[PDB]
RNA sequence: CUAGAGUACGGUAGAGGGUGGUGGAAUUUCCUGUGUAGCGGUGAAAUGCGUAGAUAUAGGAAGGAACACCAGUGGCGAAGGCGACCACCUGGACUGAUACUGACACUGAGGUGCGAAAGCGUGGGGAGCAAACAGGAUUAGAUACCCUGGUAGUCCACGCCGUAAACGAUGUCGACUAGCCGUUGGGAUCCUUGAGAUCUUAGUGGCGCAGCUAACGCGAUAAGUCGACCGCCUGGGGAGU
């Protein structure tokens, strides 16, 4: 429960990422997991080279699903070429919205 | 990294910035492998040389 | 007393669960080369120094902070 | 073991008390927890540091039975047969 | 042939010092070593011999121009900083000086300790 | 009967285990460009590697193991041991409030387990390091130290062996006995701004009075004053044979 999936996509797929949001989160709603934030940090420059690119498109997302929808997005990120890194987390708490992109501008 | 303005200034800004970063004593400890007991002697002798230094200075702080 | 106030950079505020998101905080605790500072220089309490080292290693993984001056 | 799985057992083998101290409460909680772990130790075989915790609970269970037998017999066999031990 | 704004690479071991003048493309123009200046022994490892080989690389570099240099210093040995002072002695605008140093985070294990 | 002991309830801290996954720096082998005479090594040299284009230098690919800085008289574990990040299962300890059980405890011959490293069996895997070994040097002599190479092994799965300066050279458990300076984690009280204050438990360090000790030295983490159970010692070799 209460995961904090953060994943970044390819800079050439940042146009297509709007359909990529609901394509993943609709399957979570099939499991029975509500989503408490969905932030899109945008196109930024990395600190180093990840498969010889330098821009990305960060996607922040906090999901509270059961053990099956976690098995979904664990596999779908591995079977993609848009997404280049991911990080699944776990907190034992709830989620408020609008963390830092106000302050990051 | 040191950019540049006379030249003698940027030397001493580079000899010092390398040492204040490090990577000169660490290279010198890559040329012989210490078994982890001998790395527990550095952890033992340096802890004595710090707690005894906090007390020997108090004699100067009398 | 600069090493004294930075202990209160986390304990005077209710910012106990630090995140790997506030890069404006984490750049105060990283040296010019990239390596992480000790805790007798900042003087932070060792509860938070352990908690500070995780948020570096996660932000380093997401390419938000470099490792060395090479890349 | 979960929280409500503890509350399911205390409601069942209560001695009309509302109280969690009696041996029929304590023996019941341990026996439900030994049976849960037996499939943890069929996947994890080389988990030795967690094998050590299970033998604490087994030896604790044979000490409360002899305290129970060392007081009464009627309370004893009404608990052995209701869990299927020995 | 004409190139400008080259890069000077300095490799400094405990027994020898190798200096190479290149371009941004990483192509050899002029290399010069401490052993080629005729020292060959205990005199080879001195920081004086890292000035003789430094200027001698800086004389076959004026075949192509190269009025601007970018210095990468690499190695633990002596003559690590004496070679830089023997670069603009030949009259080269040194822009920036940069440490490059191979430091393994864990790495392979090194050889055993001498006795 | 509730002071030992155990349960139920909040709450923190951790390189405590096991099963997968993913990183970045560096080393080596290989490919390709530029470029041309040495590189490497040492008290000093030599064996070695080089125009059949090395070292250097830039681009690319493959693969293996270890996990800088944080890191500390710092933590956790019954002991051996345990440091990349995340998920996954999973053991115990601390701290507070509160109810319950009402002595349910301690130790333990025999017996049962977990046992560093080197080694052994079948199968994988082969980056570096490196016994055996080979060559050079030193040397009256040099099997040795030092130098250039280099195999089993170290790595993984499964099974075995059971010893170490397996060390705090100190069996486990319980109760009393002046102080002071540190430190991990946790509640307190407190004027409140604290770089706060004092007190109290659970650890982990430095000095020290009584006391003990052949002396050195330990000294609320006893070798002090006392209890309960167990193991073990009886001159040196011969011989842990």
């Amino acid at each position: 429960r209460h995961y904090e999936i953060v994943f970044l996509v390819h800079p050439d797929q940042s146009e297509q990422v709007g359909g990529m949001v609901e394509r993943y989160t609709k399957a979570i709603e099939e499991d029975g997991g509500k989503i408490h934030r969905l932030e899109d940090w945008g196109r930024r420059q990395l600190a180093y080279a990840i498969n010889n690119v330098h821009k990305a498109h960060y996607v922040l997302m906090n999901v509270e699903c059961s053990a099956k929808a976690l098995a979904e997005l664990e596999d779908n990120f591995r079977y993609n070429d848009a997404v280049i890194r991911n990080l699944v987390m776990r907190r034992d708490e709830a989620v408020t919205e609008q963390s830092e992109m106000l302050k990051a501008e | 990294k040191v950019k540049e303005e006379p030249f003698d200034v940027a030397l001493r800004r580079f000899k010092r910035s390398c040492e204040k970063a490090g990577a000169l004593a660490e290279v010198r400890s890559r040329e012989f492998y210490e078994k982890p007991t001998a790395e527990r002697k550095r952890k033992a002798a340096a802890a004595v040389k710090r707690h005894a230094k906090k007390v020997q200075r108090e004699q100067r702080r009398r | 007393f600069f090493r004294r106030r930075r202990f209160c950079r986390f304990t005077a505020e209710g910012v106990k669960e630090i995140d790997y998101k506030d890069l404006n905080t984490l750049k105060a605790y990283v040296s010019e080369t990239g390596k992480i500072v000790p805790s007798r220089i900042t003087g932070t309490k060792a509860k938070y120094q352990r908690q500070l080292a995780t948020a570096i290693k996660r932000a380093r993984y997401l390419a938000l902070l470099p490792y060395t001056d090479s890349h | 073991l979960s929280v409500e799985e503890k509350a399911q057992i205390v409601n069942e083998y209560k001695q009309a008390e509302g109280d969690t101290g009696s041996p029929e409460v304590q023996v019941a909680l341990l026996s439900a927890n030994i049976n849960k772990l037996q499939d943890h130790f069929k996947a994890n075989g080389k988990d030795h540091h967690s094998r050590r915790g299970l033998i604490r609970m087994v030896n604790q269970r044979r000490k409360l039975l002899d305290y129970l037998k060392g007081k009464d017999v009627s309370r004893y066999t009404a608990l052995i047969g209701r869990l299927g031990l020995r | 042939k004409t190139v400008v704004d080259g890069i000077a690479h300095i490799h400094a071991s405990f027994n020898n010092t190798i200096v190479t003048i290149t371009d941004r493309q990483g192509n050899a123009l002029s290399w010069a070593t401490s052993g080629g200046s005729g020292f060959r022994g205990s005199r080879k490892s001195t920081p004086f011999a890292a000035q003789v080989a430094a200027e001698r690389a800086g004389q076959a570099a004026l075949e192509y121009g190269l009025k601007n240099l970018d210095v990468n210093v690499k190695g633990p040995g002596p003559g690590r900083e004496s070679a830089v002072r023997a670069l603009n002695a030949c009259g080269y605008k040194i822009a920036s000086i940069t440490d490059v140093t191979p430091i393994p985070h864990n790495g392979c294990r090194p050889p055993k300790k001498r006795r």
